[PDB]
């Protein structure tokens, strides 16, 4: 299967990944206002599969801990969204066994939306208010199938975004975690046995987002 | 295959935003014949390796955009509506407005009776956004029409960089390049927010850290850059000289300077004349009356030949090095800590880390941009940093350099093409009224009696000749010389610059303005004055991608179109992906890009707009005559054209240059019509043309070197990321400038593990050597008269050593380093109703005035509205809650923004008083989007430093009140 290693110790919150996702799938933009934050859109939605979250945390001495979280579907090895969807209509949520992608199909219109969202321990699934279909990061599965990196991965300048075979990426996550601990001692991988999107947080993941880890 | 791309033609391009110069892949439908379907990174490009920040990443949405211009619009005097109009009409009526105004205002000879052959009724702004070939041809079109008021982007920011670095090293350009950052041991980011404003640079900054580098951000604010550096040090606005002066004192006091490098390669050993002195913050030869210096009091002592005398012992008390030690003794940590606001502990940490790069096996680099260049102290900030780099032997080495980060994609190129009032292409000065002949013009070039000083500028006559033989190939250079306009020898040079152009326009001394790929109505400091000033124009030609605040100033906030009589032609140009051509990035990489989709609707490349527009002036002058016809009729535009339209390939070949007849140069035979293989083989006798001597080598007989996409590297090249076969850089593919300084007297690298060049088997191996000659035979700074890195610069107006004079006029009353408080060479009101220091800056998501990015829904999505960033302390003092609407006001205007309250802004301790800084983006404008807000330049002062000609956009007094 495939995996993302996301090294948040390298993230400049450039939001190249946020725009790349929308360009590749030609998603529309949400109506946004500024309410006292660079963060926008403020939350994932039917038309936003990835948003960079910004949290400011105090530290001793000059500056702050600025925590950046490019949020997306974790593509769980055993996805709860599938089990909760299968209750209503098997086929609505599928697993591409070659890549590991957890993929919503057009049949999520038939299943219960709120149910499948509540079952997700990362609060990822988003429902179109009118059509009642569910959308989320699809791992850029067709790009991966055609031997290309996902849009958000290829676009990332810093080396935050990494993608490949789960063996090489777990090995990278391990090796990078040991190195990054030297400067950020509270550095941890997010649920590295359960998910195909393995975030390295520089501190307590909940500092980055309430649902950063299950 | 992927269905999205399946039947789309794949073409390469270069990003149309910042000067990193990231590679793109464009997919165009119907195998090239349709619209662009996809735009993303070029995985093979050696700078970005397929990565793009949100601006490059959204180029699809910029190109394929239904808000874009479709055809020329026209606005009639006192009208309130646009009128759709044909190209044939627009350029016929344009030509008539040019000729009328020209004839009426042409001065054959100035008041002193000297030949100038110029027009002072027409001005031109722009553009750093145009292709190099379009910039070159644009400049030549404006000068053939006799314009002298020719300015663009480059004046506002890096006008100080070029003089400061030219005085220091002999060239104004970024010394190293983006890939080279990864070789640095200590990266000092100061006056730069590079993670936001050159985002792909951080690929290479973070790779430096991977290999042991310390990353240091020195900034008044905590930014996205600060988040990913090892050291964040606050500094209060305009306290950079004290910071850098304290680092000079530290380096000298602690013998941390690289003695051999300093002895041989800097002017450390040169003896200053006895007439040089400094006391009470003033240099010798001060004229208190006029507020200016007698620079002859600073002149070196000269030996019998006229060569500056030297003590290689470095013992003579008038040695540059010993005067330097004396000058910077005053900059102790306690004083520097007190004025910067930076803790003594943090100053020591930073000084220790950076000064450690004095070791030959360590490289230190500085990354700065508009945080330095948009301050009145800019030129001395940069001088000081250049002096620190020379002391530490960091100039000419991999991981070293002064990385003056260029802004716009082709600001380097647009400067190189002479779209500034004071220069022709190739940094040959625009003649003044006293340069009555070519021979007199070439007399101004200073000579050196030193046999080891290459003094490459002595070749200027070959470049000026070849430049005149490109414009006028049938004429003798000496005759051709009279066709081009001249500035007044008497008048202050800055009178021809951006600042004064708006001053003059506001006196109604301009009939016409070319706003060519710029947004003055948002870009210019004091937007209220500038939008009113533009009314007093008769006509305005705006060339751009979209309708904007400039083209439509007449229907702007509190404007009555019926009262405003200005005539306005909006001509829509095509985006970067709809045309072929080259752009010169910050590292001087001249990169060739191709057309994907053909121009949208009836939009045209700028090349076609200006050429067609010129030809209509040219034909109209041939049927009607008028003022001094010669330069217009004779200008060689045949070389610019192929198949009835602008040819980037042919313009680029003319810019490189070719032999106008058989010639022997440097003992080699060259045929007629053949391409000049480098500027070394140009002549002053008319045998060669070259539009730009810097471009000689860029497009040879071997082919278009700017189009090379070849990652072939030797081990030594690959080890430091030279990529000498990817595109081409001026001069002659020297990737790291001053690289002779990276080796000793025998040609052995100071740092073999990161060798730039090495003397191997009677050859220089690695980078192209910056100056020909065997090891130890030449001084390494070949563009310098004397051949040395200048620690002591006797041509700088504010003195040969940078000295702290307070740029913040209002909240400061004490210079702790002298009796001289403010700049003794350069009237801010400091009205107590505006107690806070306003500052302007950018976000990753938006571009410049936002004309381009306020039309891209994904960037507006991310950053939809103007904001005002304030400390918790200011928020509390003024009763502002995060997300509250706030009124920001100054003497110049007022606007509303949303308040962003954050610990990323902190108050500054200035003389035991808390002073509050207020941050605003200048990306917004009344046109789009709805509820975006307007330009922060409603708030900024108009005037500024009269020496450099730059407004104070980085420190201006404001009030902020809840709504
Ligand atoms: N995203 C994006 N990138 C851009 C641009 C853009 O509009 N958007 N524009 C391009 C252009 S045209 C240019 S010239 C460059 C400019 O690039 P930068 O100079 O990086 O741009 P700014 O964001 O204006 O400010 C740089 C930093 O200077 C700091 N600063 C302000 N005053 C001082 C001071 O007195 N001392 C010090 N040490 N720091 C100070 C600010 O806090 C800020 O962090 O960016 C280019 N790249
Ligand atoms: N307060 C404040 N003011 C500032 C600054 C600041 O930091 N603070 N920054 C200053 C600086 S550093 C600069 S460079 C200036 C910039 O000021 P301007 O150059 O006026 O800024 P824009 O017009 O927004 O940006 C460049 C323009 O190029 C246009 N363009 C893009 N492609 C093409 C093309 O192919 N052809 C043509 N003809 N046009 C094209 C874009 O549409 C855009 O209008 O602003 C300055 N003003
Ligand atoms: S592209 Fe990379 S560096 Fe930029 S915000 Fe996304 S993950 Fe962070
Ligand atoms: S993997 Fe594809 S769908 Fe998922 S966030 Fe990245 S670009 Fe968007
Ligand atoms: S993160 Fe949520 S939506 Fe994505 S696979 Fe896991 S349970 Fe399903
Ligand atoms: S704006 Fe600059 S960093 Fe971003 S993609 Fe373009 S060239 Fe690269
Ligand atoms: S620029
Ligand atoms: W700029």
């Amino acid at each position: 299967g495939k995996m993302f290693f996301v090294d948040l110790s390298r993230c400049t919150a450039c939001r190249g990944c946020q725009i790349a996702c929308k360009q590749w799938k030609n998603l529309p933009a949400e109506e946004t206002r500024n309410t006292g934050s660079h963060q926008n859109p403020p939350d994932l939605s039917y038309v936003t599969l990835k948003t960079v979250r910004f949290t400011e945390k105090s530290r001793k001495g000059p500056g702050i801990d600025w925590l950046f979280f490019p949020e997306q579907c974790r593509h769980c090895v055993e996805p709860p969204c599938k089990g909760q969807a299968d209750v209503d209509l098997e086929g609505a949520v599928v697993k591409d066994e070659t890549t590991g992608a957890v993929l919503f199909t057009e049949l999520t219109a038939k299943v219960d939306g709120e149910s499948v969202r509540s079952a997700c321990p990362y609060d990822i699934p988003r429902i179109d208010p009118v059509t009642k279909r569910l959308s989320k990061c699809d791992m850029c599965n067709d790009r991966v199938q055609n031997g290309l990196l996902p849009a958000c991965v290829k676009t990332c300048p810093t080396g935050t975004m990494n993608f490949g075979d789960e063996q090489e990426m777990l090995a990278l996550a391990e090796k990078r975690l040991a190195e990054v601990k030297k400067t950020y001692p509270g550095a941890v991988l997010g649920d590295p046995n359960d998910v195909r999107v393995v975030y390295l947080f520089t501190r307590d993941p909940k500092d980055f987002y309430e649902h950063a880890v299950a | 295959e992927l269905q999205k791309l399946q039947w789309a033609k794949q073409t390469t391009s270069i990003c149309c935003y910042c000067a990193v110069g990231c590679g793109l892949i464009v997919h165009t439908a119907k195998d090239g014949q349709g619209r662009a379907v996809n735009v993303e990174g070029d995985p093979d490009h050696p700078i970005n390796e397929g990565s793009l920040c949100p601006k490059g990443a959204s180029i699809f949405q910029l190109g394929e955009n239904d808000q874009r211009g479709t055809q020329p619009l026209y606005r009639a005097p006192f009208s309130d509506t646009w009128k759709p109009v044909t190209w044939d009409f627009a350029l016929t009526e344009i030509a008539k407005r040019i000729k009328k105004t020209r004839d009426a205002s042409f001065t054959e000879k100035n008041a002193a009776g000297d030949l100038v052959n110029r027009t002072e009724a027409i001005a031109s702004f722009g553009s750093a956004a145009m292709d190099n070939e379009e910039c070159w041809a644009y400049g030549n079109i404006l000068r053939s029409l006799g314009l002298v008021y020719i300015e663009h982007q480059a004046r506002i920011x890096h006008s100080p960089t070029v003089p400061a670095l030219a005085e220091s090293f002999g060239r104004g350009a970024m010394t190293n390049h983006w890939n080279d950052l990864a070789n640095s041991d200590c990266i000092l980011i100061m006056g730069s927010n590079a993670a936001e404003n050159h985002p792909i640079a951080f690929k290479w900054v973070l790779r430096a850290k991977d290999k042991g580098a310390t990353l240091i951000h020195v900034d008044p604010r905590f930014t996205r850059t600060s988040a990913r550096c090892d050291v964040y040090a606050p500094i209060r606005s305009g306290a950079d000289i004290p910071f850098l002066g304290g680092l000079i004192k530290y380096i000298l006091d602690n013998k941390l300077y690289f003695t051999d490098y300093v002895r041989e390669y800097t002017n450390a050993s040169l003896i200053v004349g006895e007439k040089f002195s400094f006391k009470d913050g003033l240099f010798s030869g001060y004229d208190a009356a006029n507020k200016k210096y007698d620079k002859s009091m600073w002149a070196f002592e000269l030996d019998a030949n006229g060569v500056p005398k030297r003590d290689p012992a470095l013992k003579h008390p008038r040695c540059v090095i010993n005067l330097l030690k004396k000058h910077y003794e005053r900059y102790n940590l306690d004083k520097v800590a007190a004025i910067t606001g930076t803790s003594k502990e943090q100053l020591q940490q930073v000084y220790k880390a950076y000064a450690a790069t004095g070791k030959p096996d360590k490289a230190g680099t500085i990354m700065y941009a508009s945080g330095w260049t948009q301050h009145s102290v800019g030129v001395q900030n940069i001088r000081a940093m250049a002096m620190i780099q020379l002391l530490l032997g960091n100039i000419g080495v991999a991981g070293g350099g002064v990385n003056a980060l260029r802004g716009e994609s082709n600001v380097q190129g647009s400067t190189d093409q002479g779209l500034l009032a004071h220069i022709w292409p190739g940094y040959n000065p625009v003649p003044n009224s006293k340069a009555a002949t070519l021979e007199l013009y070439n007399a101004a070039t200073p000579q050196s009696k030193d046999p080891m000083s290459v003094n490459w500028w002595q070749n200027r006559p070959k470049y000026v000749a070849s430049y005149l033989k490109a414009l006028y190939p049938d004429e003798e250079p000496a005759a051709a010389y009279d066709y081009l306009p001249r500035i007044d020898a008497g008048r202050k040079l800055t009178d021809y610059f951006w600042l004064n152009i708006f001053e003059k326009m506001d006196k109604g001394e301009f009939k016409g303005l070319f706003a060519w790929g710029m947004n003055p109505a948002c870009g210019g400091a004091n937007a209220n004055k500038n939008r009113k000033a533009m009314g007093k124009l008769e006509w305005l030609v705006n060339v751009n991608l979209f309708e904007n605040e400039t083209s439509s100033f007449w229907k702007g906030p509190g404007m009555n179109p019926a009262e405003i009589g200005t005539e306005v032609f909006f001509l829509p140009c095509c985006v970067s992906i709809e045309k072929e051509g080259s752009v010169a990035n910050s590292g001087r990489w001249m990169q060739w890009r191709y057309r994907g989709p053909k121009p949208y609707a009836e939009t045209k490349p700028d090349g076609d707009i200006m050429l067609d527009m010129f030809k209509k002036v040219r034909e109209l002058y041939a049927k009607e005559g008028g003022a001094y016809p010669a330069p217009i009729a004779k200008l060689n535009i045949a070389d610019w054209e192929e198949h009835n339209e602008f040819s980037p390939t042919k313009v680029a070949k003319l810019m490189n240059g070719y032999f106008l007849k058989d010639t022997e140069v440097g003992g080699k035979q060259f045929k007629k019509g053949q391409q000049v293989p480098s500027f070394a083989f140009l002549t002053a006798d008319g045998s060669t043309c070259s539009g730009n001597w810097l471009h000689a080598g860029s497009f040879t007989d071997a082919g278009n070197l700017m189009a090379r996409r070849d990652k072939t590297q030797t081990p030594e090249q690959a080890r430091i990321g030279l990529f000498p076969n990817w595109s081409f850089c001026w001069p002659v593919n020297r990737r790291i400038l001053y690289n002779r300084a990276s080796v000793d007297k025998t040609g052995k690298p100071w740092n073999p593990a990161k060798a730039v060049i090495e003397w191997k088997d009677g050859k220089w191996v690695g980078d192209v050597v910056d100056g020909g000659g065997d090891p130890g035979t030449k001084h390494p700074f070949i563009m310098q008269t004397h051949g040395f890195g200048a620690l002591y610069g006797p041509g700088r107006e504010e003195g040969p050593f940078p000295e702290h004079y307070e740029p913040l006029e209002c909240p400061v009353s004490k210079n702790p380093f002298s009796k001289q408080l403010h700049n003794p060479v350069a009237k801010a009101v400091c009205d107590p109703r505006y107690p806070f220091i306003g500052t302007t800056y950018r976000v990753t998501e938006h571009w410049q005035t936002g004309l381009m990015t306020r039309r891209c829904a994904w960037l507006v999505e991310a950053e939809p509205q103007i904001f005002c960033e304030i400390s918790k302390e200011l928020a509390k003092l003024r009763g502002i809650g995060n997300g509250d609407t706030v009124k920001v006001s100054s003497l110049r205007g007022a606007l509303e923004a949303v308040a962003i309250v954050t610990e990323r802004i902190r108050p500054f301790k200035i003389e035991g008083v808390d002073v509050h800084m207020v941050g605003l983006p200048w990306h917004y404008g009344w046109m789009v989007p709805k509820n975006g807000g307007d330009t922060a330049n409603l708030l900024t002062p108009s005037a500024g430093d009269p020496n450099t000609g730059i407004p104070e956009t980085k420190a201006f007094m404001v009030d902020v009140r809840k709504v």
